[PDB]
RNA sequence: AGUAGAAACAAGGGCCUUUU
């Protein structure tokens, strides 16, 4: 008896069932929720309007019987007082998306891509630090020649930028990349332009009269029209950079089976193709520059450090090379909380005249000359801002390779399976992918050359991501599904497309990517209307 | 182990479980007691020890 | 030229490229929102009937069985006809079988009773009714149990039911004490503070700790029900729902007659939470709990009334400012009424109608639902609609089936003519409107067979894995060196098995993860030239390290892992090669620094009044583990208190080591005397 | 007889005599008898 | 030692306090678990970023002082701040040169699972990558080859009785029964410098077969499912021979054979078949690898959804899956309901024979060798059947056994002339219902099967439906085809449900499951066969 | 100045909070 009882008590204690509940005595055999006065007072007040006490509701529900006649009658009466519209798209076509109106969308990415002009220097493994590279570049003397003019080509706050440039040069000369807090740095960094909190207990109507007091008149964004310069950036980003290996990479591992050899051959081909472009140069510039800025804001907050805008590359087939696109600085990055805010400042070189509509952000300064023969210079001085999250994601922008490879091998394996043979090189070399129009015709090029377009798409998704693009890309899917339905003669339909288009056009504001993609979507539906239906002109 | 009978079969023999279950059904009491009665019945049978 | 990337959709399948649209490669991104939600909720309820409570003395709008204002019904309505809901419940019960719900409530009651009250700790952040702030579950539970202990006496309970009965008693109590830098509060303020539900802007609700157990009980009943149903997909995930859809489509294409032709409708309900009422849930749980023990009847009945009486806190108030924006005033919700003039016309128009409902920094809301609270019960309520079947449809040769998860469904209608398809869809819309469940007209669309979408998964002849959704997962968690790489490889393996990830994409992600790993821990290969103190020391000593191949990735190693070796950590593949001295040092068990992972050296461990209690519990647990080395794996159990166990085990250890081990009778007697003194002090003290 | 700490927080008493009769057999026999 | 004295002084200091004394005195020890949560509660949203943030720090690592001092490793070998009086670089110094453990060959036992994985993988001869649209079926499987699979309770006792004996719980039945396994585990991990928690966690993983619901193609064996990701996807297949690795099917097969043998023995006793069966099971054991295990525990652990195991699990009282059977066929009720309804069938001229048939709509997944189906019945009629198999014969056999399951067709109304009253029933004094008679009839000869299939109406293959049609020889398409017999390509995905139903059995070995349904019987097993069992013990007269 | 969204930052406390 005692052995059995011991085992049983162990197996109860294990399950949390060694209590009066499961093992009560003779008297304590009535377990019940401790109904309280207030709980009942409330429960008796939540019973629906017909009933007035939980008892009536319970008695009516426990005995509820089905009367399908009444239920069907009510269902039909509700089905008649509604009149749900049904709209087959073939009859009711999708009108073209309406784009906002106003001035051209302006450049917003931190670092210039197309315009930016760079300085190269032979790599030194010993001196591999950011500051070490910046000092080495300064020592040759080309950098010390720069002497911006007083009058800028365009923009505002020139004096501050000129003073800061001189102070940066003095800092580097001193081999201490710490800037002092002066009026110019204070104004650009907004060290003290944070509104000071006023207590409410210390308030009175007289205080309200002395200084105006009214609820903040939220200044929603303003609308900007389609950018005509985006296509140029895309075409430029789809060209080689005269250098290769801009973005770093790991070392490919060994192989044992044929499958691994196939994976390594495809990966090698794609990486070789993708390492020579210009977009990848910007990937490298972002990875390294943000890594350095991340490792500075972590160590030296409260000190306006100086960080370069640089990259590392390799001459084609050879030696390595350090490139210096420009210079950055970061105001106090006291990131006490997640999703903080810390202003930075960006100087970047160029050999091109500034557009008014595009380069509205920047404040250029013509800066002497540079050899290649001699050419004028232009010092593009921006003042942007960043956060932790943007930093981490830019520093992990290498993600785009994964997506692009996935799409390419999702096309190649599918094309190869329908024939039960290895058809990848043929698909890559031959399969033609429309990539635009020229002279009213549809241009097309093999996949091997449209990987560049795909990569640029993913990179721009990384760069310009916001709530607007999110909403857009979430609401455009319906249109693409409708397109597919049209392609296969499936008589698709909908309930209220106008509201859908309205929702879409609501999320098109001051973001170049959204607007450009919408214009392209309209051109697509137009070109397909020639060979399909369900779309209006 | 979603029902009490399985938890009782973990240590109690299933026969005593069935017995206590029938007993609870005849009395009409909660089935949460399938364990306690089963234990008592087992104690008696094992107590007898032929 | 004008480059257009969408042109690939002209002559290529849309699914095989839909992944390109998702901008999941980049970073994602009050009171006005809450006030708009409150207003829309009070508006959807079309009725104007208002009762008057006595406990609160607040007008209480009744959102059930009082439908009026039948204008523009297309829009969302939040009134419910309990008769229709109960009829649908009867239809589902009939289809499933006799006594379908009793087995379910039995399988729930089998757990609710034995459940330990420490399970509450595992949950999202819960509002605290003492400091009036969101706080992890464990801290809130400890705080409220300390309040109980200070008030009347230590909580001897150890189970869920005891905790609930003590909460019910606490509602009656006139006064409740709780520790603070130790204020006391009357019955009414704690009554309001228990129901108060905060919000987190991730939005999502944060209910009080008083209501959490009842919510768990209701959710458990809803889960045990939903799991049986074959027309739902909320608890399940990934492969399961795809297989469900495949079986459903096969069944459809077989049942339909030759004359009949099927259709699909991808639906996305709107205002799901705003239009659901907890009173319909109350009646439904009453109908379900009609035969089971009165205990489950009351326990289930509790949570609906609490939600039907839930206040909602307004957070962070408005901000005031001057023209130049130099100055700036901050104002909380409680004071909003005072400076009613100093607000935009829109904000005033929104605020003024709710003033009567508004209480200090709260707005009593007699109904509505919030995100995440009752997912599975709404899923059940919505699956009820698909079962419906009436004489008219069979007379016309029409029938609809489908699959709904929370606020997202898929419908499969069948009929013989489009004129009847439209009528069928309208009938479905009506029956769903009868229970608050609405439907969006813009985000919802339909088409002929084999082209739908369900929870970001597009379906055709095949089913394209989104992959975008899983892209953020390809990151190093950031725990330590050993864990990170293995975890990344396991994530790649899972994505390969389920999301049908390709091999080359896997290899690229593996290289990307290896390079981010090398970058974070400031490590680089031996042959590389990333000069550093670590690297230089590594390089010189690598001359001593004879086997280059065996080197660990963190210690200037190389990648020896591939598609066929993702289910094997690196430490295992390299074991044979690893130099004997290097291997011995690497896996020496005792070292200063020293879950499918190997434990090596690379593993490293890198508001004060509350810290005091935390240190007290920490010390107690720490030294109980010091004595008992199996305290964490196997939960302790017994009848002895902690002190008694320590006393006896320590004495036994001392006796064992005086018998044979290196201890002297003097030392044994000293320790035993110390133990006796400690026991006496403990018992006498309190 | 001898007292002994067992597991955690359990002090019991053990006697060195083997007493493990068949439980299944006896229970079955009694249950069969109950049906007459 | 002195450490003991320190522990005692610490306990004294804590008891001198008032609050700690109160909480220790009151209640039981389980409170520890609870307290283990009220402390050290803190997580972080993005740990990766946090780690990168911290690593940059001047001194990221934390190291115990006594370990560093004991090591006597230079403070700064070359002007590097290993510790104030620690950097990550320090670990490198230790790894390259430092205190060496006497031996590290124990790690091979701690992680026996992963070394087993590597050892199994090294013996795979990869044949050839091909490309094709693979047919994948979503089904529950196990992805880890494991020997002597146990439950969590047994595992917990194994850990306690192999590592912490001084704090071992009262001796359980399992520990006494399985003492060779406990001894083997104890020897390896006794008197060793080890982190005990890690070893316990790894033994937990050692004895847990990871069951997952996955897409699958080809054979089903844990040795493959652990690396299925590197054998084939939706579009490609990397051929490989994995037959001879960790043979787990031969012991399952032997267990089923033994259950068949004992179930067929214990049908002789009409009055006391059940008791004889239980006695027969208890007085038998079998050897697994090195250890010898009792058949009852093996049956409880196993997951073979087969009538033999189902019956034995019922007899012992083990709960089992919601899985029906009908001969060498498998079934799974997706939906529906019903209730028994008797009807007569005349065997020859006028010979009434009663048979019960359900009355309601009822969907049913089915599974015969290399074939699957999703049929439905309604009031004694086969409403439809959708097949997704890949073999003509398996398709025909599945369709026939399904038709029989639902007692559709004229033969049930008016029995075939051939079948006689001698075979109808009472082979050994027990009636054999009509359905199992028809099953034996169809197995007896193909011609009867052809007649049965002919019984189902035949129509002309309409246009378009040619592909979704099945002839009499299981043709993919024909000019005339069986009525309401849809055909498709791709195996029907197996449903899933984590439910456990208690089910008894009658004196005639009829397993009821809380309702009329007959889950399994002895009349759905191979007739008989002779086998020579190895390493088994039939200790019964 | 700047960022972005349907609200917040534009340091906070009393002197403190370098290698892809």
């Amino acid at each position: 008896i005692f052995s059995f009882l011991a085992t049983a008590a162990d197996f109860l204690r294990k399950e949390n069932m060694f209590n009066e509940i499961f093992l009560p005595d003779n008297e304590e055999t009535i377990i019940e929720m401790k109904k309280g006065k207030t709980f009942l007072e409330l429960r008796d007040e939540s019973v629906p309007l017909p009933f007035q006490t939980y008892e009536q509701m319970k008695d009516y529900c426990e005995k509820f019987k089905g009367n399908p006649r009444e239920l069907a009658s009510k269902v039909s009466q509700m089905q008649s007082n509604i009149k749900l519209p049904i709209k087959h798209y073939e009859q009711n076509k999708f009108r073209q998306i309406r784009l906002p109106k106003g001035p051209m969308a302006p450049y917003t990415h931190k670092f210039l891509m197309e315009e930016a002009w760079m300085f190269t220097k032979i790599s030194d493994p010993e001196r591999s630090r950011a500051g070490e590279i910046l000092i080495d570049f300064f020592k040759k003397g080309n950098l010390s020649a720069i002497r911006p003019k007083d009058k800028p080509l365009q923009g505002k706050y020139p004096i501050h930028y000129k003073n800061l440039w001189n102070q940066i040069k003095a800092a580097i000369a001193d081999r201490t990349m710490v800037i002092n807090e002066n009026d110019h740095s204070e104004f650009l960094g907004g060290i003290g332009r944070a509104s000071k909190k006023i207590p409410e207990i210390s308030l009175t109507q007289d205080v309200i009269t002395t200084e105006g007091l009214k609820q903040s008149e939220n200044k929603l964004p303003e609308p900007r029209s389609f950018p005509r310069w985006f296509n140029a950036e895309w075409m430029w980003a789809i060209k080689d950079s005269d250098l290769t290996g801009w973005v770093p990479m790991a070392e490919y591992p060994p192989a044992d089976n044929e499958l691994e050899d196939y994976a390594e051959h495809l990966n090698k081909t794609m990486e070789g193709v993708l390492q020579g472009t210009n977009c990848a140069r910007e990937m490298g510039k972002c990875i390294l520059t943000v890594g350095a800025l991340m490792t500075e804001c972590r160590l030296f907050p409260g000190k306006i450090k100086v960080v370069p805008i640089y990259a590392r590359s390799k001459e084609r087939k050879p030696s390595e090379m350090d490139c210096l696109f420009g210079i950055c600085v970061k105001s106090k990055s006291h990131l006490n909380k997640d999703d903080g805010m810390y202003t930075i400042i960006t100087f970047e070189f160029s050999i091109r005249e500034p557009n008014l509509e595009k380069h509205q952000k920047y404040t250029v300064f013509e800066a002497g000359h540079t050899t290649v023969r001699e050419v004028p210079l232009y010092l593009y001085c921006r003042t942007t801002a960043l956060s932790k999250i943007k930093n981490d994601w830019l520093s992990k922008a290498r993600r785009c390779f994964i997506t692009t490879m996935d799409t390419v091998e999702t096309i190649c394996l599918r094309e190869s399976a329908k024939a039960e043979e290895n058809l990848v090189e043929k698909t890559l070399n031959e399969k033609q992918m429309w990539i635009g129009k020229k002279n009213g015709e549809l241009i097309a090029q093999p996949l091997r050359e449209a990987l560049r377009v795909q990569l640029v798409q993913q990179f721009y998704f990384c760069i310009y991501n916001d709530s607007q693009l999110e909403g857009f890309c979430n609401e455009q899917k319906k249109i693409l599904m409708a397109l597919e339905g049209d392609k296969k003669n499936k008589s698709s339909f909908g309930f209220n497309p106008e509201g859908l288009l309205e929702k879409i056009e609501e999320c098109l504001i001051n973001n170049p990517m959204c607007l450009f993609m919408a214009q392209r979507l309209n051109e697509l539906v137009i070109e397909a209307s020639k060979r399909g239906a369900k779309f209006f002109k | 182990s979603k029902t009490f009978a399985e938890i009782a079969e973990a240590f109690l023999e299933p026969e005593a479980v069935r017995i206590a279950k029938e007993a609870v059904e005849e009395y009409g009491d909660h089935e949460r007691k399938i364990i306690q009665i089963g234990i008592h019945f087992q104690v008696c049978c094992m107590f007898c020890d032929e | 030229m004008e480059i257009n990337p969408y042109l690939m959709f002209l002559n290529n399948d849309v699914t095989s490229l839909i992944s390109t649209t998702y901008p999941y490669t980049g970073p994602p991104p009050s009171t006005k929102y809450t006030l708009e939600t409150i207003k829309r909720t009070y508006d959807y309820s079309r009725t104007s009937v208002e009762k008057t409570s006595k406990v609160f003395n607040i007008p209480r709008r009744k959102f059930c069985n009082c439908l009026e204002d039948k204008d523009e019904l297309v829009k969302p309505t939040g009134n419910v006809d309990i008769s229709s809901l109960l009829g649908l419940a009867e239809m589902m019960e009939k289809r499933m079988g006799e006594g379908f719900f009793k087995h379910c409530v039995m399988e729930a009651e089998t757990e609710i009773l034995k459940m330990h009250f420490s399970r509450l700790t595992e949950g999202r952040q819960t509002y605290d009714w003492t400091s009036e702030r969101n706080m992890p579950a464990a801290t809130a539970l400890q705080l409220t149990v300390d309040a109980i202990k200070e008030t009347e006496g230590p909580f001897k309970g150890t189970t869920m039911l005891e905790y609930c009965n003590k909460m019910i008693e606490m509602l009656d109590w006139k006064e409740i004490k709780f520790k603070k830098v130790i204020d006391s509060i009357k019955h009414d303020e704690f009554l309001i503070r228990a129901l108060t539900i905060n919000t987190m802007a991730k939005a999502i609700a944060t209910p009080g700790m008083i209501v959490r157990p009842f919510s768990k009980i209701v959710e458990t009943v809803a889960q045990k029900i939903c799991e049986k149903l074959k027309e739902s997909g909320l608890p399940v995930g990934g492969n399961e729902k795809k297989a469900k859809l495949k079986t459903t489509v096969t069944s459809l294409n077989a049942r339909m007659n030759s004359d009949q032709f099927a259709v699909n409708i991808t639906g996305d309900n709107s205002k799901w939470n705003e239009c659901q009422q907890p009173e319909a849930y109350l009646a439904l749980l009453a109908y379900i709990t009609k035969d089971s023990s009165d205990l489950m009847k009351d326990l289930c009945s509790v949570a609906p009334v609490l939600f039907c009486n839930k206040f909602v806190k307004l957070g962070q108030g408005i901000r005031l400012s001057n023209k130049r924006k130099t100055k700036e005033v901050i104002i909380k919700a409680e004071k909003m009424g005072k400076y009613k003039n100093l607000m935009r016309e829109e904000y005033k128009n929104l605020f003024e109608p709710l003033e009567k409902y508004i209480q200090k920094d709260v707005c009593f809301l007699p109904g509505g639902m919030l995100m995440g609270m009752f997912n599975m019960l709404s899923t059940v309520l919505g699956v009820s609609t698909l079962c419906y079947m009436d004489e008219e449809l069979k007379a016309k040769g029409c029938f609809w089936t489908g699959l709904q998860s929370s606020d997202d469904f898929v419908l499969f209608a069948v009929a013989s003519n489009w004129s009847n398809i439209h009528w069928t869809i309208r009938r479905f819309n009506a029956v769903c409107k009868l229970i608050g469940i609405n439907m969006s007209l813009e985000k919802s669309y339909g088409s002929l067979p084999e082209l739908f979408e369900f929870t970001s998964m597009f379906f055709d002849g095949e089913f394209v894995s989104n992959l975008a959704m899983e892209l953020p997962a390809f990151t190093t968690a950031g725990v330590n060196e050993g864990v990170d790489f293995t975890a990344a490889m396991s994530i790649i393996k899972t994505n390969m098995i389920n999301n049908s990830l390709s091999p080359s994409t896997a290899l690229m992600a593996l290289r990307i993860c290896l390079q981010e790993f090398r970058a974070t821990y400031r490590v680089h290969p031996w042959d590389s030239r990333v000069k550093g103190g670590r690297m230089k020391i590594i390089n010189e000593f690598i001359k001593t390290i004879e086997n280059k191949d065996g080197l660990l990735i963190a210690d200037g190693g190389k990648l020896m892992n591939n598609i066929s070796t993702l289910h094997i950590p690196e430490e295992v593949l390299k074991f044979e090669k690893m130099d004997e001295q290097y291997r011995n040092r690497v896996f020496n068990p005792k070292n200063p620094f020293t879950n499918e992972a190997v434990v090596s050296t690379h593993s490293f461990r890198t508001m004060r009044a509350m810290m005091a209690e935390e240190k007290r519990y920490q010390m107690v647990c720490d030294m109980f583990k010091s004595v008992f080395e199996s305290a964490d794996i196997n939960p302790p159990i017994g009848a002895m208190s902690i002190g008694e166990a320590i006393e006896e085990k320590l004495l036994e250890r001392a006796k064992m080591k005086r018998d044979i081990g290196a201890i002297e009778d003097s030392e044994y007697e000293e320790i035993k005397d110390i133990i006796r003194d400690a026991k006496k002090a403990r018992l006498e003290s309190r | 007889k001898v007292r002994l700490f067992v597991g955690q927080g359990s002090v019991r008493t053990f006697k060195r005599t083997a007493s493990q009769r068949a439980a299944s057999s006896d229970v079955n026999k009694n249950v069969k008898k109950i049906k007459m | 030692m002195s450490l003991l004295l320190t522990i005692a002084k610490e306990y004294k200091r804590l008891c001198q306090d008032a609050k700690a004394a109160q909480m220790m005195t009151v209640g039981t020890v389980s409170n520890y678990t609870t307290f283990k949560k009220w402390t050290t509660s803190r997580k972080e949203k993005n740990p990766s970023l946090r780690m990168r943030w911290a690593m940059s720090s001047k001194f990221p690592i934390i190291a115990n002082k006594r370990m560093l001092e004991e090591a006597q490793i230079p403070k700064e070998h070359n002007n590097v701040a290993l510790w104030e009086d620690a950097s990550a670089s320090c670990i490198n110094y230790w790894n390259f040169c430092g205190p060496c453990v006497n031996n590290s060959e124990v790690i091979k036992e701690v992680y026996k699972s992963r070394f087993g994985r590597l050892e199994r993988r090294k013996e795979i001869m990869w044949k050839e990558l091909r490309f094709t649209l693979v047919d994948r079926q979503r089904r529950r499987v196990d992805t880890q080859p494991v020997e002597q699979r146990l439950r969590t309770g047994e595992i917990k006792d194994l850990q306690m009785w192999t590592l912490f004996e001084d704090e071992a719980p009262l001796a359980s039945k399992f520990i006494l029964d399985n003492y060779g396994l406990v001894k083997e585990m104890r020897s390896k991990f006794a008197n060793k410098p080890l982190n005990k928690e890690v070893v316990a966690h790894m033994l937990e993983k050692q004895f847990n077969p990871e069951s997952r619901f996955l897409p699958v193609f080809g054979a089903i064996r844990p040795e493959r499912m652990e690396l299925i990701h590197a054998l084939g996807g939706e579009t490609w297949i990397q051929e490989a021979n994995t037959a001879g690795i960790s043979n787990v099917d031969q012991r399952k097969n032997d267990i089923r054979a033994v259950c068949r043998k004992v179930c067929l023995a214990a049908n002789a006793s009409i009055m006391n078949a059940k008791s004889k069966l239980v006695e027969y099971i208890k007085s038998t054991s079998m050897r697994i690898g090195e250890t010898e295990r009792k058949l009852e525990e093996l049956i409880l652990e196993t997951d073979d959804v087969s009538p033999e195991v189902t019956l034995c699990k019922s007899a012992l009282g083990g709960q089992l899956g919601k899985t029906l059977s009908f001969g060498p066929m498998l079934l799974k009720k997706i939906s529906g309901s019903g209730v028994k309804v008797k009807d007569t069938v005349y065997i020859q001229g006028v010979r009434a024979v009663q048979f019960e048939y359900w009355s309601e709509q009822e969907e049913f997944y089915g599974e015969y060798k290399s074939a699957t189906a999703l049929f439905s019945r309604k009031e004694r009629s086969l409403e439809w059947i959708t097949i997704g198999g890949g073999i003509n014969e398996d398709r025909k056999r599945l369709l026939a056994m399904c038709m029989i399951f639902c007692r559709d067709g004229d033969y049930f109304k008016d029995a075939p002339a051939t079948i006689t009253m001698a075979d109808l029933s009472t082979k050994l004094g027990r009636e054999i219902p009509y359905q199992y008679v028809m099953m034996n009839w169809i197995q007896k000869s193909e011609d009867n099967l052809e007649a049965l299939l002919y019984s189902r109406g035949i129509v002309e293959t309409n246009p378009g439906k040619m592909g979704s049609s099945m002839g009499i020889d299981g043709s993919k398409r024909a000019i005339k085809s069986l009525r309401a017999v849809t055909i498709q390509s791709g195996k029907i995905d197996m449903p899933e449900s984590k439910e456990k139903i208690h089910l008894e059995l009658s004196d005639n070995l009829e397993a009821f499951d809380s309702s009329g349904r007959i889950v399994a019987t002895i009349l759905d097993l191979p007739s008989d066969k002779k086998v020579t069992f190895q390493d088994v013990s039939f200790q019964h007269p």
